[PDB]
């Protein structure tokens, strides 16, 4: 299990534009609760919690904080039991 | 904003002989007179935005400091928290 706390900035000259962009980004993340990791699919990023601290600095810190996690399986590709034989005694 | 502060101080204070820019007045100026020095514009967060600093330096004829105390109280009463309209910039 791989958990990442990914923070996001939204820079703009117009502060109300920052508010609108953050609002729609939060809503999109919440509604579509997961994000395609690649265009091939086969992987996803399930959201855990998205939080905005509007006071936080636009450049250094960033407003939106989102925590994503993703579960991966070990890719064991060992040999195979292609051929089986047995013998007998008494 | 210099024009707005100067106009307010001249209009509301009558002991004032004039309100000038930083290095305008010369040695024949009639005291008391005030000088409006404009300071930094620092960024003070999202709630305040850019905050500007202003100083209104009073000057007096060295009779006694009680005149300066009275005139300081007058300036503070005139400018503190009272909305000022700058006709030159219309803001």
């Amino acid at each position: 299990e791989i958990t990442k706390t990914m923070k996001c900035h939204v820079v703009s000259k117009n502060k109300d534009e920052i508010v609108k962009l953050l609002e729609t980004l939060e809503t999109s993340l919440i509604i579509d609760k997961r994000v395609r990791l690649r265009e091939d699919k086969n992987m996803y990023l399930t959201l855990v919690s998205v939080v905005e601290d509007r006071e936080s600095d636009m450049f250094t810190t960033g407003q939106l904080t989102a925590v994503f996690k993703m579960i991966g399986k070990i890719k064991r590709e060992g040999p195979t039991m292609d051929k089986i034989y047995g013998n007998g005694n008494l | 904003m210099r024009a707005g502060i100067r106009k307010a101080l001249i209009d509301n204070i009558k002991e004032l002989k004039g309100c000038y820019e930083p290095n305008v007045p010369n040695k024949d100026t009639k005291k008391p007179y005030m000088v409006v020095v404009q300071g930094q514009d620092n960024d003070h967060g999202e709630t305040i935005g850019f905050e500007r600093s202003i100083e209104v330096w009073i000057y007096e004829g060295r009779t006694t400091f009680k005149k300066l105390d009275k005139l300081t109280k007058q300036v503070v009463e005139v400018l503190d928290m009272n909305t000022i309209v700058d006709e030159s910039e219309n803001e």
